[PDB]
């Protein structure tokens, strides 16, 4: 079980696409020489965002971001993830996002928010 | 009390699949 | 800063939880991975859980964990020898937080699957003090 988020889910939604579009609309492929500064970037933001959209008074969340730019498998599945927590189920939680790239991007973005209250 | 710090990593450069390929069978002659 | 656990202890747990879940697959398999992924993330969660308990139980549990678990399906050639090579998709995982920097703490493993295997684990953990 899980505490409510502190931020509303569909706010995290948009928050976590515009992170990735920032850093990754104008790329045509996956670069891995790029793939660092583009998850700087992804995290920086959202982080940033979630900080700030969350307290009104002291801070009262711990926040960790996690982003993972997954190359495509070449055109004609093959990862899974999942994360387990030992929290208190009443304030802390966790919230995910996938940035499905299509054909032509050729990559994905996964991203993990983390909350744990005071 | 609770600040911003560095990032961290998990990193694995893309790398060429070993293909398999389809031999005859051979002719000494 | 320093995990409650030695790292070194950190390794053999979760190398004993990747091999628990997976040692014995003989391919990578879709269906599975959220069986194995479970599986090991309750492994890695029990075993820090117990070795970050002090003796004296009048303590009550110092830290909050989470465990991050991924399954990596190696590339596989098109026809579905030379020297063995492993085929790789890119892939970069990074993670920031607003945190304890003193108290507050991740700790990354990765389990290469040779190409016979078929794929890789990776692990993170995280600690969180109070």
């Amino acid at each position: 079980a899980q505490g409510p988020s502190p931020i509303p889910t569909n706010r995290l939604k948009q928050i976590a696409a515009d992170a990735c579009n920032d850093a990754i609309g104008s790329a045509e492929f996956y670069d891995h020489a790029k793939t660092e500064q583009w998850n700087h970037q992804i995290i920086n933001t959202i982080l940033k965002a979630v900080i700030a959209e969350s307290q009104p008074t002291p801070p009262q969340f711990k926040f960790a971001v996690n982003s993972t730019i997954v190359q495509h498998l070449v055109p004609s599945r093959g990862m899974h993830s999942a994360t387990g927590a030992f929290w208190n189920d009443k304030t802390d939680g966790m919230w995910t996002y996938k940035h499905e790239g299509d054909e032509s991007k050729g990559m994905d973005v996964v991203v993990m928010l983390i909350w744990i209250a005071v | 009390l609770t600040t911003v710090p560095l990032t961290t990593i998990y990193e694995c450069p893309p790398s060429p699949v070993k293909e398999i390929f389809s031999y005859s069978k051979g002719i000494q002659t």
